[PDB]
């Protein structure tokens, strides 16, 4: 069984120690030839690499070009997010822009959103650089923390980015997982990932790409999109609800085998009319996923306690019937 | 490209095993 | 119904806004005539008053006198905590000193312990100055956060302090509420305090004084003390297990009427052989405490949702049978 | 709100008092012109009408004709139930015939099956005559008791009966609701029927006709039938899995509006691949069914306690977390 | 592990087959020299021995002497049960006499009370003769059925009986275990008895003698008696609340070692102020009782399913969160 | 014919009301 | 006398074992 | 002195009410 973390503390020390001394090259990628980008990536990596849990996010400045590009994408998205987009995005985005300060003139930092989520939703942000493995990111995603980056795309290609950047997640990921239901949804994916074999690691990752990154929802009669990648690109949004790509009902097992493509638009999509349907299907998927154990999340200490003995089930119990005891007061004092 | 990030896992994983 | 907070955010903004522009006088108290103490209290108040939630604790320096006094009390307590003290203190104190750094040479800060608790126990620390009301402190204590101060006693009287200080709680409170059981115990007291009438506010506060501040435990056959005030004074510890003071079994209703005394040793004490007995008795006490509502704690967002409708009970439910659903995996995958 | 029973006692006294002095005419129906049938119906009605709860079923004799007809249908059904039929029927029918004595030579009584069900499944049988209303039968079906009759079809028409008879239910109903899952399924239908308005009474009754009387199941890859009426007629079984009738997926709301036909084969059918799917869909149907109350079943006394106050929810609770307490022993003593 | 039953069916067939061909001698006991008593015991044994589960209790006649004696004890007890007796006895006895027909002129049968209990409480009665072992009776008492006898004491000694008789239980046992709480209490004792070792068998049996047969309750300020033996003898009732016998608080472990006496009044008694206290203490007693398994009771079929695998815990679960699902309707439709 | 048993309910029910 | 009914258990039980 | 902190509550509370 591959080693997996149990507390947020070792999510920091070892996954940054196993990933020490590793810069991003991306030379052959579009752009990334300007020296200023390399200097920025150095500063971006330095803040991310030596960051420790519990510490506030070190605020990073933003010069003229990034905000000027941030003008372009942010202005284009609000005029188009009013259509084609999921309903939960709308009141969230309005809630984000009025409180957190999602505006064209001011580029948002990471501390303000990080404070904003755990105030309501419970997700923390975390800077990172280099090549994110599949296992390190799911371990973070398991603990109700979303791994993130603070640098943005290249000014040469503001319409699309070779790799997900800051604006990709603060506009595609962050608005989505601020939801009560999807956060519980997103957490379930991470929960099944604890100690899963490499073959299984691919499966839910494809599901994560096929549900969180590109997912369709059916509410108010019409179909809408809630994918992170869907709500992070301009041309994708036009293609997403267009009649060219093939759209089918979501299926955990089916989405775990179907392949992908890169640098091109996606022609395959999965739709879930309700996030309740979304949870309880990969819920059944995790049921058939064999493991020598299971995993329980403790929100009182933000840790993971392993489950290979019926005894380990015990120190979860008095908490479980605790509410069913505390439900007495609420359902006694009432009336 | 996260599927490719799954596709990067195993040859490095199995060649380490191999 | 008096106003009560629901999230950690308003625990900060209003309870520091209702308590603005209020310095501590304490002129007639023993000591507090040196100007350096007044200057220190200014610095202590400034750090405490303008502190906001989510921010790390601003580290405060400590000159020769406070640590030199910190030498005296810390050295005297370990040689005596080995006896007369609760068992849960012992492995906690050893755990605290080796990790957090509870030593005579180094005075502990607040960030390191604050990190240490929520790593395992889930309590945050919070600086404060001035006169703490009964309602503001219970609102903090309800949210699984312990209000605290960073200044220490006067060097003139290191044996006893007129008011609880930094060393009083980091040695009397902090070692105690690092426990799984007592933290759940301490939280229950805070839960009942939400919106309680002023008469009720006195009751559990006396219980807090009569259980957390001065409490006796019966384990391993012999009787031991776990009170915060009990394990914060040298002369008290000798008097606590001495045969002079009257010791009786703990009773929530009985402890809510019995009075106290100041500047003198306590002759009355309550003993609870098990913290499980300790929880479920004031649990019954809260049952007879009338309220126009009840209160539920949400650890996913560290907030409070009010309970005056059966509907409000609903958005607590799918969480409640969530584990009883997730208990399936742990109790299916096993065996 | 129409009056509805709460205990098995008043299921007997009033529903037989509201239905006193009412013989069945059925003169225009096929057959029913022989005097022996009228004399038999008198004896059948007498046993049924004056029967009281708790008493054993009075054994009724069976002369040459009924068993000779019972030879014909029973022999024809086993040679055909081996095909086209639900899997749960097969081991149940073999279990019934070996223990209860389902054979061609011996016609089964009612006491032996009544004993057999509550030994494993928990359903009691009850004789009845006359015109069964919709409300009286659902009240019985709610209490995990199945209303039944002991007389059989006319010898002139053994292939089909104008009204359900003894052999119809002991071969169509009894084999089905001996299942753990379907009994819980069947009970759920009855539970929603408590005090429901006349419009709602029609709905679940149509569902009862469209699920219990004629229902399709998809197991082992192929589709099978579990309807009571489906597994009670010879020609129906040939028509049921034939390609002429239209077969569609089961839907509670859709099945509640779609009409029926009489004296002719059914062309519309609903299929449920799993009885778990079958329960939790009309479960959602009952959610949108408005009622000024709800209903809970108590198996310790076989009674119904009304639910219009949160207080009434209380005397259900200590039972609910009783197992979650008794689950401790099973999940403690183990390992 | 000694063999133990799992369904009510084998409670009948084997425990009457292991106890075949065994008459009661009781020659040296007071009385029992009249031939009419021997002839009556033959008739009493015949009805009891060949009785099968599910069948109604065969009504037994009662000639002049038994009712004439039944006049004496019944008249003496009501004039004294108004004092010294438990509160739950009072409204139960009035409820019994008005409905079941507890009167001096008419001696009650067994079918009427048997119907009356499972109408509300859920206990069935069962005739028996000969020497009842410890294991056979607890197996019955486990299944929420009370083993009983229909013959009464000797007319020579109506004040006291050498062995418990019909009037002893219909006046000492039956009035007590008609309670919601005590029935759940009585059931808990039986539950722990499943497959327990012979040493353990003695323990709870002594508890059964020390709680059900002779138990004291503290309600309405004063102390009252609810023991079956306590409320079955005239002289005992005077001695029970008299100041001569020693009375102490109830303790499961303490009551399991303390001995008894025969043919003389008891000087030791245990008092439980609340039956809730009574349940949850032997609840903890069963926790420390080691077993290679545990036992769960299923009221839907009145059977016992063994618990030696976590899998066996599973087929108990969907029932457990079934109410927590059905609690939704009651707590949704309300308000 | 149980649907007809539902169809028998209401005219007798509503004519009693009427 | 049910305790004596417990006291009757074991000599018959252990002598059967013995 | 937290009980005195309860004893400080009410005269200020009731005199504000008064
Ligand atoms: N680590 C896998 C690469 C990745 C990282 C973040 C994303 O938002 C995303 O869509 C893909
Ligand atoms: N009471 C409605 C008529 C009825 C009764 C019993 C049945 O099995 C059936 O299919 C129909
Ligand atoms: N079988 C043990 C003897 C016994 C039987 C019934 C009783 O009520 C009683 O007190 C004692
Ligand atoms: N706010 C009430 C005063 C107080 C504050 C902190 C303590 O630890 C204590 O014992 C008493
Ligand atoms: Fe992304
Ligand atoms: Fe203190
Ligand atoms: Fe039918
Ligand atoms: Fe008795």
């Amino acid at each position: 069984v591959p080693w997996f973390p149990r507390k947020v503390s070792e999510l920091d020390k070892c996954h940054h120690l196993v990933t020490k001394f590793d810069p991003d090259l991306d030379l052959d990628h579009p752009g990334f030839s300007d020296q200023v980008y390399r200097q920025r990536r150095k500063l971006i990596a330095e803040i991310a690499f030596q960051y420790r849990h519990g510490d506030p996010i070190p605020r990073v400045e933003y010069t003229a070009e990034e905000i000027a590009t941030w003008k372009e994408v942010y202005t284009t998205l609000k005029g188009l997010y009013a259509t084609h987009a999921c309903g939960e995005h709308l009141e969230a985005f309005a809630l984000l822009e009025r409180f957190s300060g999602y505006r064209e003139d001011n580029i948002p930092q990471l501390e303000d959103v990080s404070r904003f989520l755990k105030e309501r939703t419970g997700f923390q942000l975390r800077p990172v650089a280099g090549l994110l493995s599949a296992r390190d990111f799911l371990a973070s995603l398991a603990f109700r923390v979303f791994q993130c980056t603070q640098y943005i795309r290249h000014a040469s290609s503001p319409m699309h980015s070779p790799e997900p950047d800051c604006c990709h997640e603060l506009l595609g990921h962050v608005p989505m997982l601020a939801d009560r239901t999807f956060a519980q949804f997103s957490q379930d994916i991470g929960l099944a990932s604890l100690g899963a074999s490499d073959e299984e690691i691919e499966k839910l990752s494809t599901l994560y790409w096929f549900t969180v990154e590109f997912g369709l929802c059916k509410q108010n009669g019409e179909v809408k999109a809630y994918g992170a990648g869907l709500l992070s690109s301009y041309g994708e949004l036009l293609h997403c609800l267009s009649e060219e790509p093939e759209i089918r009902a979501f299926d955990p097992e089916a989405a775990a085998v179907q392949p992908y493509q890169d640098q091109t638009y996606q022609s395959v999509y999965f739709v879930s009319e309700s996030f309740s349907d979304a949870k309880d299907k990969l819920r059944s998927y995790a049921s058939r996923i064999q493991r020598p154990f299971s995993v329980k999340f403790d929100p009182y200490t933000l840790a993971i306690d392993v489950l290979d003995s019926p005894q380990a089930v015990r120190r979860s119990l008095e908490g479980v019937q605790d509410e069913l005891d505390t439900l007495a007061h609420a359902l006694s004092a009432i009336g | 490209s996260l599927i490719e990030d799954a596709r990067k896992e195993r040859e490095a994983a199995v060649a380490a095993a191999a």
